[PDB]
């Protein structure tokens, strides 16, 4: 009964940042990596990167390196992804997912809309 | 990084057709390849894990085959509820990588 509960929809101006949350329950939180994926209108699902909640170590897919930061707050079993320098290309549904290794359980998604 | 090339990127078919979708890996990934169905507005749904294993609760009309660098997802007889975009996902190594997707459009025979 692992469950991931994400924060609600956000509306942001171009060049703003957004920080989306993912609260985990039903497993040892520091035990699994957390992944993020998004899907923007018309485009393919794309992998964003991962955070190890034990150490806070991260790595991002090349496309997002330098613009995306993942953090965690262990006291509340929550992982955050902050996306900076928002543009229309970033309007998308953002998903978190966890597993022993892969993406076994998914959050419900968070819509971010980048609007002029 | 491992690049997953998925084909077709889009196709139109009709109910009762066989659909065949491929993913080619840029290097050998053994059997560490999964197939997802995506309906925009829902999280991706796992169909096939480790190349050929049908997920509990998923219709046996879906089947996966292949190993190494060449993988196929077959839908035996297309149904209206298959309207979705399908993806392969390699889990051989991080960063994880999706194929570019196959948008399956359903056209009337009628």
């Amino acid at each position: 009964q692992v469950q991931l509960v994400q924060s609600g929809a956000e509306v942001k101006k171009p060049g703003a940042s957004v920080k989306v949350s993912c609260k985990a329950s039903g497993y040892t939180f520091t035990g699994n990596y957390m992944h993020w994926v998004r899907q923007a209108p018309g485009q393919g699902l794309e992998y964003m990167g991962w955070i190890n909640p034990k150490s806070g170590d991260t790595n991002y897919a090349q496309k997002f390196q330098g613009r995306v930061t993942m953090t965690r707050d262990t006291s509340i079993s929550t992982v955050y992804m902050e996306v900076r320098r928002l543009r229309s290309d970033d309007t998308a549904v953002y998903y978190c997912a966890t597993g022993w290794w892969g993406m076994d359980v998914w959050g419900q998604g968070t819509l971010v809309t980048v609007s002029s | 990084d491992i690049v997953m090339t998925q084909s077709p990127s889009s196709l139109s078919a009709s109910v009762g057709d066989r659909v065949t979708i491929t993913c080619r890996a840029s290097q050998n990934i053994n059997n560490y390849l999964h197939w997802y169905q995506h309906e925009p507005g829902k999280a991706p749904k796992l169909l096939i894990y480790a190349a050929s294993n049908l997920q509990g609760g998923v219709t046996s009309r879906f089947s996966g085959s292949g190993s190494g660098t060449d993988f196929t997802l077959t839908i035996s007889t297309l149904q209206p509820e298959d309207f979705a975009t399908y993806y392969c996902l390699q889990t051989h190594a991080y960063p994880l990588t999706f194929g570019g997707g196959t948008k399956v459009d359903i056209k009337r025979a009628a």
